[PDB]
């Protein structure tokens, strides 16, 4: 479980980068893409799958969105994220291994955009948050 | 592995700029912070059991300088690295018992770093190519678990 | 989280099971130790690692009855298991990427001492369950 | 890989005595019922959505008999798998898009369908062969993902 400490790291790495939402979730979400083509078969209906795309855009900011909920109900991440599980699992039929792969990405960008504010404490607590996120996006898958 | 000219370049050109001192010691710091029972493996160091004393210890600093001297290595192997490591890879497996996924905790430590450290100039592509490297590090360092 | 159906299915199988306690560990144990030799460093100290190690059998035997205890305290398999993540974290030191493998092999001498038991659902059931296990002795690691 | 003759023995022995009709509709029944996310790779089955109608599936037993011919194939070339499979790797890869978490997925399946079709007789020293023998198998697959 996350601590105090924990989620005080992820509140403040968090409150640091939620006003670049798109420009973030569309660099994680294109990482995403490239570093691990075998995730783009899930976003094959999109024209371009670059970080410039506007269909990447459009859902880059919904993921980062998405992730800011959770931060804001961080003592609860299962029932802010239950109807997204549901979604991944019964609807979008999303491979659920490849919920680590996104997590990393988005660990990636936060470095790169906040790098003296990623300290090693707060990439701790910002996998165990992400870990967190993914454990109850795959709740739903059986 | 068949490498592009593009990833070649990629790899050889973000490597001309890596501090492998500033580099690996912050990805082994990364390593033994967010994965903590790595520790288990890193005995001989003294005491690294919190971020502070992992961060400030000269032992985790010249292994990290060391891990990051063998990336290195892997590069100029990187067209027979299967090969190259196979000591190394035995060493990790026979002689430490290292799990592997603790490969890729590191990998990933590393590529975080080489964002940390490069922002913007580690642009999808180049961290594209470089995950590209650290998979067939992490292959060839589990390659002698059978 | 596991379904009464899934809760079902776990206490079905534990209940033909747990009478041969001390067996059905020591060839859990036993066949992690040979099927994934990367354990053995945890059981250094044992003189045998055989099914017919005595230690084995002892060691075996205190494995399956914590997992009876959790079986029996299904509903909270984190207040169950709690100490023994501490202990396995603390002071065992083990890498917590063992924990699937013994999940495994218990799931291997399940099948061959109940075969006709052991139905896809129930492997299900005891696969969802031994991951919340796992998940459980996991959590007190970072 | 390097294989000892009792390893060899114990599998080519136990192959012998399996059904790859049983125990390879067994193995990919198991493996579509307990992960059942990968029910989406098998679109052309038709229905796979519940354990009865999977495990009364002429098809599933059909391609479990496939993938089971395809183990037959690596034993007879356990010395050369890698090669062997590499047109197979690539397809689960480029054409299929198999995340390789599956890939062990479904080796714990078979290994559990081995032990329920053969009791006792998977003795830990015949199972921890096969155990490489799919970690194996796993590998030559995994490949061509880079
Ligand atoms: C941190 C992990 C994740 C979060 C927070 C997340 C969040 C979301 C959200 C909020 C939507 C709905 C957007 C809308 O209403 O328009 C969505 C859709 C989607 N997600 Fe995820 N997701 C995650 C991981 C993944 C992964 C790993 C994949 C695939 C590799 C994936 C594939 C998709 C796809 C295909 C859609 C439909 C998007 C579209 O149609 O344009 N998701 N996700
Ligand atoms: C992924 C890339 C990694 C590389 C490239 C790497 C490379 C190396 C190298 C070059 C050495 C020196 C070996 C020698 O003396 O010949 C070494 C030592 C060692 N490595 Fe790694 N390693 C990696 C990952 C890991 C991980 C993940 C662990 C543990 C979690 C680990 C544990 C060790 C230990 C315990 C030693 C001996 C250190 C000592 O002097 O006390 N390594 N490694
Ligand atoms: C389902 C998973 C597991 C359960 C339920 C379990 C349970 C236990 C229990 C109850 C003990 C204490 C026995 C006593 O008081 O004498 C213990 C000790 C131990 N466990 Fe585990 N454990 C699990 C997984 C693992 C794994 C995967 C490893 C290593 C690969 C491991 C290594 C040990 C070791 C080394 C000890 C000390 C045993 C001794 O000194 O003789 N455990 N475990
Ligand atoms: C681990 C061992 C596995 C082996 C040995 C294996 C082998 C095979 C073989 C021989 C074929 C026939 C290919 C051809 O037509 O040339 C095949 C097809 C296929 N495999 Fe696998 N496979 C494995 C695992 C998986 C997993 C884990 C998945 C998905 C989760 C998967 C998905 C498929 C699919 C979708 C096809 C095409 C089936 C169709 O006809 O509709 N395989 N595989």
């Amino acid at each position: 479980s996350l601590t105090s400490a924990d989620k005080s790291h992820v509140r403040s790495i968090w409150s640091k980068a939620g006003g670049s939402a798109e420009e973030i979730g569309a660099e994680a979400l294109g990482r995403m893409l490239e570093s691990f083509p075998n995730t783009k078969t899930y976003f094959d209906h999109y024209a371009d799958l670059s970080v410039s795309s506007a269909q990447v855009h459009t859902h880059g900011k919904k993921i980062i969105d998405a992730l800011t909920t959770a931060v804001n109900h961080i003592d609860d991440i299962t029932g802010a994220l239950s109807s997204l599980s549901t979604l991944h699992a019964q609807t979008l039929r999303v491979d659920p291994a490849n919920f680590k792969i996104l997590s990393h990405t988005i660990l990636v960008v936060l470095a790169l955009y906040f790098p003296a504010d990623f300290t090693p404490e707060v990439h701790l607590a910002c996998d165990k948050f992400l870990a967190n996120v993914s454990h109850a996006l795959a709740d739903n898958y059986r | 592995v068949k490498w592009t000219d593009s990833e070649r370049f990629a790899i050889t050109t973000l490597w001309a700029k890596v501090d492998v001192e500033r580099v690996g010691a912050q990805a082994l710091v990364r390593l033994l912070v967010v994965y903590p029972w790595t520790q288990r493996y890193f005995g001989a160091f003294g005491n690294i059991s919190d971020a502070a004393a992992i961060a400030g210890n000269a032992k985790v600093h010249a292994h990290g300088k060391t891990v990051l001297s063998s990336v290195g290595i892997a590069i100029a192997h990187m067209d027979d690295l299967a090969g190259a490591f196979t000591a190394l890879s035995a060493f990790h497996s026979e002689t430490l018992h290292v799990d592997p996924d603790n490969f890729e905790h590191f990998g990933d430590c590393l590529s975080i770093v080489l964002a940390a450290t490069f922002g913007t100039a580690y642009t999808p592509d180049v961290h594209a190519a470089w995950q590209k490297m650290i998979a067939v590090i992490i292959s060839a360092l589990s390659k002698e678990y059978h």
